[PDB]
């Protein structure tokens, strides 16, 4: 969820 | 070896892997104690250390405030004492054999704080916060200078960076990168700080580029071909290994490899899984 992380 | 210790796919990670290029094969070692994912990797004294991170699990999403110690023919983990607070998203440099934990965050608050820890006492010390709140913050050694690059301060991912200068205890800014880079990989190769990836708020990036010191000067160097943030970052063999990462849709497996003298990247491995967030660091 943090789009940059993916999680 | 190139070791890359936590990460996500789906859930924070326990994974302890190795990959050399020499040899194209990878070693797997004792498990993280904790699962760990948003987490930096280092090496002091030989020793690796897995610093701040979150386990992000099916039961909860812990920032980790910890910092654990593995030792590579001891192959054992032990707690070194915890920081002054949990640091999802951190970055870590090595001054000294010493080891600086930056920003990160703690739920909501995204911290500009840093603090400091020495592997001979086991200890962290409060040190002088950054200018600027950052989670996400790569950072890089030079001239035992340390930088802290990029990042998000909660609601603006940056291309600024600021320098932190030891013995005067200092943060002052330097010339900002000319791309925006929260969850950047950044290291150091020839004498560059180099930045590459990252997220600058609408896509993950492809492209790279390097700061060098004397000019202040950032410059674009060829870019990977798979945009990518979160990614885990090392230079083996002088040369440039970007680890997983994520790309919007896909967590990956890619293993990157820039060779500077050529200006080429070159797919070296995939990964055993795609994952994001691991920490990074060679012993």
């Amino acid at each position: 969820x943090d789009p940059e992380t993916g999680e | 070896l190139i070791y890359t210790a936590g990460g996500y796919f789906r859930q924070s990670l326990s994974y302890l892997e190795a990959y050399n290029p020499s040899d194209g094969t990878w070693l797997r070692l004792a498990d993280l104690q904790v699962p760990r994912s948003g987490l930096a990797g280092c090496v002091v004294g030989g020793l690796l250390y897995a610093v701040g991170g979150r386990n992000n699990s099916p039961d909860g999403n812990t920032d980790s405030s910890a910092l654990d110690c593995y030792n590579p023919m001891t192959n054992q983990w032990s707690p070194c004492a915890p920081m002054s607070v949990p640091r999802n998203r951190i970055g870590v440099g090595v001054i000294d054999g010493h080891i600086y934990a930056v920003g990160g965050s703690h739920g909501c608050i995204h911290h500009n704080s840093v603090e400091r820890y020495e592997p001979e006492r086991d200890e962290w010390h409060l040190v002088a916060p950054m200018l600027t709140r950052r989670i996400g913050v790569g950072v890089a050694v030079l001239n035992r200078l340390l930088y802290a690059v990029g990042g998000f301060d909660g609601t603006n991912r940056l291309n600024s960076a600021e320098c932190y200068y030891p013995e005067r205890n200092e943060w002052r800014m330097i010339t900002a990168m000319n791309t925006i880079r929260s969850g950047a990989g950044v290291c150091v190769l020839h004498n560059c700080i180099y930045a590459a990836g990252g997220y600058d708020g609408q896509d993950q990036l492809n492209s790279v580029e390097r700061y060098d010191v004397e000019t202040e000067t950032w410059t674009f160097v060829a870019p990977m071909k798979h945009r990518r943030s979160a990614l885990g970052i090392t230079v083996h063999q002088g040369r440039i290994y970007v680890l997983g990462g994520y790309d919007g849709h896909t967590f990956l497996d890619s293993v990157e490899c820039y060779d500077p003298d050529t200006d080429t990247w070159s797919e070296v491995t995939r990964m055993t899984s795609g994952r994001s967030g691991v920490g990074v660091a060679v012993t």
